[PDB]
RNA sequence: GCGGGGCCCGAAGCAUUUACUUUGAAAAAAUUAGAGUGUUCAAAGCAGGCCCGAGCCGCCUGGAUACCGCAGCUAGGAAUA
RNA sequence: UACCUGGUUGAUCCUGCCAGUAGCAUAUGCUUGUCUCAAAGAUUAAGCCAUGCAUGUCUAAGUACGCACGGCCGGUACAGUGAAACUGCGAAUGGCUCAUUAAAUCAGUUAUGGUUCCUUUGGUCGCUCGCCACUUGGAUAACUGUGGUAAUUCUAGAGCUAAUACAUGCCGACGGGCGCUGACCCCCUUCGCGGGGGGGAUGCGUGCAUUUAUCAGUGGUGACUCUAGAUAACCUCGGGCCGAUCGCACGCCCCCCGUGGCGGCGACGACCCAUUCGAACGUCUGCCCUAUCAACUUUCGAUGGUAGUCGCCGUGCCUACCAUGGUGACCACGGGUGACGGGGAAUCAGGGUUCGAUUCCGGAGAGGGAGCCUGAGAAACGGCUACCACAUCCAAGGAAG
């Protein structure tokens, strides 16, 4: 039962998770279902706890602070292409979109392009 | 013999009472209009409902009650219960099982408009119907025709 | 969940009744709003039909009406001095639809001297020089002094009303429905009616 | 229960729609529209029971999804739209142009018209009101509204509007001696001139109706639909001619025509 | 209702109100009574009917009609009560 | 077919009742070939249920970056079809049964002028005078990828990814008109005189809707505190409106110039007015058995008056203050009902008598009471949580009803 932002109870309590809190995907509109949850205080009653590193320390962890997987699901809105590239104005933004080479073994290579919005 | 008997200033809403008293409007001459309307199927507005001095939110001539629908008739039997008289309308139900009639009645409470002086025991009263006024009071007194009188010693 | 329909009353004869169905949604719950005086807090509740009513949890100001001279501007709300219905509400400063509320007069003061050219809210003299005398002087021309000095015959008010203009505040009456619509509007006491409600304030 | 209905059982549907007792359990259940669910006749059974251009309910959709049904000039693609009174259909594929008025026996009559008189309709007014900014409005027998009307048109006048344009076309003021058709009650489908509009304060007004053949009957006012000055209809006029025949008057013209 | 002409005929007064009767509206279908129809007859059903000369854009027609008490709405009748 | 016969007696004539008869509607015996329409777990038990299911849904036309399909027909916006997911609409209709329920539901009849109403339509959609506008912003899901769990339509962290989701938000129309104000009009009665105006520089405000109060009497109804217009302001930040949308067949003048100006049919969004669906609620009349149920209600709202409180709207609908009233042998109140109400069914000289749980409409309830979210529509149970009672999985931790 996952840990939840702002419970502050080292233990396991039951709250009524509405559409949008955390830890419960509701199944119809307005459906409030009360499910048990675990408080945000850490304990040794945890089989696993997630962790997010926010600063480099010493060295190259093998496969963790190197091997950047290149971001393939890139910009599609015309202010995410118009946030990265520093294209000024009247630049024909459509030509300069992020693209992808395609490499199924069974088929020939392709390059694929998104749609666009705004 | 005063009108302001309740704790709040009872007034008709529509007529505007606070209008421009300057020294051109001298305080030795005091007057206000008195609001009244006319309903509809031919009833009079009696004398003391136009120039009268009373006040009501539920009189059919000078209150917000717009009376419409049925019009029924009855006999006054009980004249207690302020601004509300109890009329005992009385009919003759027919049963076809014996081909003979049956006396039945169910009395009914109506709103006494306060423009009337003598509404005594035993009076034929015509009464129309309107919106719900209270839990028992729906209907409303229009006009009292003569009964139990024209000559009392 | 508070009901509002008929079946928990006793009927006309005075005999009990047994309800045949659960109470429906259209007898919507009825919490008391308690409009009181502070800053502005306004809450909403969606109702049947999708409409929104602004129930008024706390207020500052209103949009009162002088009426007789057709002067409607804002003013702020000071104090509650009388309420005819329930004697609880006036010692705890709650605004309802017919509570005699006390408000300042200085937004009506700066309209009165702006239009009628009389001293109002000023009583002794020798202090009214900087911008307080020029609200009527202005170096008016011939055609201006003609139209304002004929308005002197339509510029008297009964002495029990502007006596508190000199002293500062007016008691008005709410006519809007706070806790239902979301304002504290209303007319200003005047006439024989001002003679009434000051007398009942006097006798409490 | 908790909300409004969206089915309709068979026998609740009116008896002049003439539905089979045994084909199934349900009715058309027409859509919400300008003509209410009891008076009106929907487009569906008009094609599969009346005109018989179809077989099932599936057949009626796959002519009506291909957009050749023009109720009052407007291309409609739903299957159970409420058609109503003073209606003109338009196939515009092989020239149909029907008009659905009540027959002499109280039913909707398939009635053919030329493609040049199919260019309008007539609308009994039922409420005018001065709208905002100083303009007047009105409303029709169905759910149509008209801005800026001719102010001789008073209450329960019948106006005319022409399709594909929509403006006012003709008006005819309600008065005695003038021809009308009753569109509801025990006398609907019989057509006659007006003796007088007899009035009631408060209650329903009931009028005295004289036919063209001297019969004197009467209905209340909320079914009278005027289509005639003096006696001339402004519309094509069916067989039966708005004259209802008695049970002896029918049987001799029915048993001399199968000879 | 073709400032005072005549062939004018109303808005209305309903001048004790009702009880009773009479006519007219409004009274969901089904069902019961019933009108048409060789489902092969019938309970049923709402359908069916008529000629190829390939013109056969296929013609004509049915799917009626009452019964819906009591209580209200209507215009009458005024003996009896 | 307005119909009777056998029995009290040694007999006769009676009052009486028993039995016979004929239905039609349950069960059951015995028996049974064909053929056409065929009721059916309601009667007691509104008792409990293992299981498998009875509600979802893409249009050319809200979002494709799944390589999952396309010949990537080529040096790049997308040949589209598409699995999933986001959004929009439903899931409040059907369907099951009759436990409640005796002026209740319900049947007419008449209102809502005392009110809300998704969709469909028909109207409104430059009416407002105010330095991103050739389009402004932040995530989130499907997904690459690490998982915990004994377990469920359990789901956490990290990567990024759109909008008709969520916000914001102006250009142009828009030049101004309009009443309010006010240093300049002198041409007029300036002649000690006082005038009567038009012109204004100035500074405010200009709509639909909300709200308060006011003037006045186009269109109004047997009838208005109706609608419409004018005067004076507000305009709720969990804040009302004046389209930052998606396609389809392409065209007009191209003249500041090979760049910007302009057009069609749509498809959705859209406050409000009216309709349509309806719902709510009020009026009048109408119900079974019972007096071994004759007085009932009123601290505790019982009936009415004020004045508010929330409420979609009427009101004891609450509260406070008052009033002392209301209903009754014309059967109230109390109780019983093996009572859901009706359209009907059987029966039939006429009067009636009995049933109608049941396929049509109206109401009630989804184990028993109660409370709510989202929605136009719910006191929803093929939605949620609490309690009661019954009941499942389990590795004993918790899930599921």
């Amino acid at each position: 039962f996952p840990m939840k932002q702002g419970v502050l109870t080292h233990g396991r309590v039951r709250l009524l998770l509405s559409k949008g809190h955390s830890c419960y995907r509701p199944r119809r509109t307005g459906e409030r279902k009360r499910k048990s949850v675990r408080g945000c205080i850490v304990d040794a009653n945890l089989s696993v706890l997630n962790l997010v590193i926010v600063k480099k320390g010493e060295k190259d962890i093998p496969g963790l602070t190197d091997t950047t997987v290149p971001r393939r699901l890139g910009p599609k809105r015309a202010s995410r292409i118009r946030k990265l590239f520093n294209l000024s104005k009247e630049d024909d933004v459509r030509q300069y979109v992020v693209r992808k080479p395609l490499n199924k073994e069974g088929k020939k290579p392709r390059t694929k392009a998104p749609k666009i919005q705004r | 013999a005063d009108i302001q008997t309740e704790r709040a200033y009872q007034k008709q809403p529509t007529i505007f009472q606070n209008k421009k008293r300057v020294l051109l409007g001298e305080t030795g001459k005091e007057k206000l209009p008195r609001y009244y309307k006319n309903i509809g199927l031919g009833f009079k507005t009696p004398k003391e409902a136009i120039e009268g001095t009373y006040i009501d939110k539920k009189c059919p001539f000078t209150g917000n009650v717009s009376i419409r629908g049925r019009i029924l008739s009855g006999v006054v039997t009980k004249m207690k219960m302020q601004r509300t008289i109890v009329i005992r309308r009385d009919y003759l139900h027919y049963i076809r099982k014996y081909n003979r009639f049956e006396k039945r009645h169910k009395n009914m409470s109506v709103h006494l408009s306060p423009c009337f002086r003598d509404v005594q025991i035993g009076d034929i009263v015509t009464v129309g119907e309107c919106r719900p006024l209270s839990k028992t009071v729906r209907f409303n007194v229009l006009k009292v025709t003569k009964a139990a009188g024209t000559k009392k010693q | 969940g508070i009901s509002r329909d008929n079946w928990h009353k006793r009927r006309k004869t005075g005999g009990k009744r047994k309800p045949y169905h659960k109470k429906r949604k259209y007898e919507l719950g009825r919490p008391a709003a308690n409009t009181k005086i502070g800053p502005r807090r306004i809450h909403t509740v969606r109702v049947r039909g999708g409409n929104k009513k602004y129930r008024a949890l706390r207020l500052d100001v209103g949009n009162f009406s002088w009426g007789s001279e057709c002067c409607t501007r804002k003013t702020r709300i000071i104090d509650v001095v009388y309420n005819a219905s329930n004697n609880e509400l006036v010692r705890t400063k709650t605004l309802v639809k017919n509570c005699i509320v006390l408000i300042d007069s200085t937004p009506y003061r700066q309209w009165y001297e702006s239009h009628y050219a009389l001293p109002l809210g000023r009583k002794k003299g020798a202090k009214l020089t900087p911008e307080e005398e020029e609200i009527l002087n202005k170096k008016r021309s011939k055609k201006i002094q003609k139209k304002y000095d004929e308005r002197k015959k339509n510029a008297k008010i009964s002495s029990l009303l502007e006596e508190q203009f000199q002293q500062g505040k007016l008691l008005a009456c709410i006519a809007s429905r706070p806790g239902q619509c979301g304002r504290a509007d209303g007319y200003v006491l005047e006439g024989k009616e001002l003679e009434f409600y000051l007398r009942k304030i006097k006798a409490r | 229960a908790r909300g409004p209905k969206k089915h309709l059982k068979r026998v609740a549907a009116p008896k002049h729609w003439m539905l089979d007792k045994l084909t199934g359990v349900f009715a058309p259940r027409p859509s919400t529209g300008p003509h209410k669910l009891r008076e009106c006749l929907p487009l569906i059974i008009f094609l599969r029971n009346r005109l018989k251009y179809a077989l099932t309910g599936d057949e009626v959709k796959k002519i009506c999804m291909q957009r050749f049904i023009k109720i009052d000039g407007k291309v409609r693609t739903d299957i159970t739209y409420p058609a109503g009174f003073m209606d003109v259909i338009s196939i515009d594929k092989t020239g149909e142009n029907f008009r659905l008025i009540y027959d002499t026996k109280g039913r909707f009559a398939v009635h053919r018209i030329t493609p040049e008189e199919a260019k309008y309709k007539l609308c009994k007014v039922r409420k005018i009101f001065v709208g905002t900014k100083g303009i007047p409005h009105l409303v029709t027998h169905d759910a149509r509204t008209i801005r800026y009307p001719d102010p001789l048109i008073k209450v329960n006048d019948t106006i005319q509007i022409d399709l594909e344009t929509g403006k006012i076309t003709d008006f005819i003021k309600f008065d005695t001696g003038n021809l009308c058709m009753v569109t509801g009650g025990a006398n609907l489908g019989r057509i006659g001139v007006i003796t007088n509009r007899e009035r009631h304060p408060g209650s329903f007004d009931v009028v005295h109706v004289k036919d063209a053949n001297g019969n004197s009957f009467a209905t209340r006012l909320s079914n009278i639909f005027v289509i005639g000055k003096g006696n001339k209809p402004w519309i094509s006029l069916p067989r039966g001619k708005g004259i209802r025949l008695t049970i002896a008057e029918e049987r001799d013209k029915r048993l001399a025509a199968k000879q």
